[PDB]
């Protein structure tokens, strides 16, 4: 069925790195708007990244400078690199196809856990 | 950065009954909006899109309304699996932007 | 001898940022004495020239570009700039040199009932090369069909209408800009004075 799934979740040290992957089935990802967005234990959810279908991404202020999305169209699958992971980046991560003003963000993913040492 | 506030914060009402639950925007929203309804346990799921739009399969006992800078859901009767937690979430700036609510609990009897 | 630009800017008919208007101005004296200089104009800005140089600048032809945005945009017509408007609507090139200008028509264009009538593009397959108009009427989708056959999943159309309306707020009142492109090439220059 139409889903997304991810992988990549874990532990690491601080300042360590990690790569989140999400992959897709029945839907493209390649021409469709996707979005990363994390939820802190406990807490809300705050957009942390998207890619266009023209390959200009952007990130959140927040993570801005540090994570970096990428996707392999090839085999319809998204990426996204994480690097000197601190304190605050724990949190479970879910994969997303917003559509906006026709059709507001749907389809969503399983999430990943990624915590910390500490 | 558009505050959404959501209200109350939590809500118990005996089973069959309506239920209303208030999202506040600190600036224009016109219509652009949507909820979702995180079940406990795994990912969001989208309830009503744009200003009241139900999404496609949602049952019609949800309902949409308000405009501007508040909003509000309302649930027609609620069933025992109504219980869970709902967010507001608004997308005035569409690429890239979106901006979260508090979330809400809801539970029953 | 002055060129049309009064018209150009004041014609209050501008059609959209999809598919937008132009103009190939050429053999006249191009005063500017108004342009840029006139009361109600928010923001104006060239690259490579300045105003006054301008005004004592020289060329072989012109080429007026106008078209409507929403205000909270405008920071996007820009060298190279990237967004949404700037990547899959219309696309200025790096090395521009010449001035765009933006208005807030958060009056002159809008109405209770929603001066929609333009609808922007918001579905594109890929990038936008430098002045491309790409005004299309296609069914941007996902899996085989296109919403001629299928409804729903892989029924996407790019024209989107705004809904400019007066209760929006100044980020959503809609923004009238016009881009000025003087080249230079082999310039039997016939313009300047």
């Amino acid at each position: 069925e139409v889903q997304l799934v991810e992988s990549g979740g874990g532990l690491v040290q601080p300042g360590g790195s990690l790569r989140l992957s999400c992959a897709a089935s029945e839907i493209t990802v390649s021409r469709n708007y996707m979005s990363w967005v994390r939820q802190a234990p406990g807490k809300g959810l705050e957009w942390v990244s998207v890619m266009f279908a023209g390959g200009s991404t952007f990130y959140a202020d927040s993570v801005k400078g540090r994570f970096t999305i990428s996707r392999d169209n090839s085999k319809n699958t998204l990426y996204l690199q994480m690097n000197s992971l601190r304190a605050e980046d724990t949190a479970v991560y879910y994969c997303a196809r917003d559509l906006g003003v026709v059709g507001a963000t749907d389809y969503w993913g399983q999430g990943t856990l990624v915590t910390v040492s500490s | 950065e558009i505050v959404m506030t959501q209200s109350p914060a939590t809500l118990s009402v005996s089973p069959g009954e309506r239920a209303t639950l208030s999202c506040r925007a600190s600036q224009s929203v016109s219509s652009d909006l949507a909820w979702y309804q995180q079940k406990p346990g795994q990912a969001p799921r989208l309830l009503i899109y744009g200003a009241s739009t139900r999404a496609t399969g949602i049952p019609a006992r949800f309902s949409g309304s308000g405009s501007g800078t508040e909003f509000t859901l309302t649930i027609s009767s609620l069933q025992s699996e109504d219980s869970a937690v709902y967010y507001c979430q608004q997308y005035n700036n569409w690429p890239p932007g979106y901006t979260f609510g508090q979330g809400t609990k809801l539970e029953i009897k | 001898n002055l060129c049309p630009f009064d018209e150009v800017f004041n014609a209050t008919r501008f059609a959209s940022v999809y598919a937008w208007n132009r103009k190939r101005i050429s053999n006249c004296v191009a005063d500017y004495s108004v342009l840029y200089n006139f009361a109600p104009f928010f923001a104006f800005k060239c690259y490579g020239v300045s105003p006054t140089k301008l005004n004592d600048l020289c060329f072989t032809n012109v080429y007026a570009d106008s078209f409507v945005i929403r205000g909270n945009e405008v920071s996007q017509i820009a060298p190279g700039q990237t967004g949404n408007i700037a990547d899959y609507n219309y696309k200025l090139p790096d090395d521009f040199t010449g001035c765009v200008i933006a208005w807030n028509s958060n009056k002159l264009d809008s109405k209770v009932g929603g001066n929609y009538n333009y609808r922007y593009r918001l579905f594109r397959k890929s990038n936008l090369k430098p002045f491309e108009r790409d005004i299309s009427t296609e069914i941007y989708q996902a899996g085989n069909k296109p919403c001629n056959g299928v409804a729903g999943v892989n029924c996407y159309f790019p024209l989107q209408s705004y809904g400019f309306r007066p209760t929006y707020g100044v980020g959503h009142q809609p923004y009238r800009v016009v881009v000025l492109s003087f080249e230079l090439l082999h310039a039997p220059a016939t313009v300047c004075g």
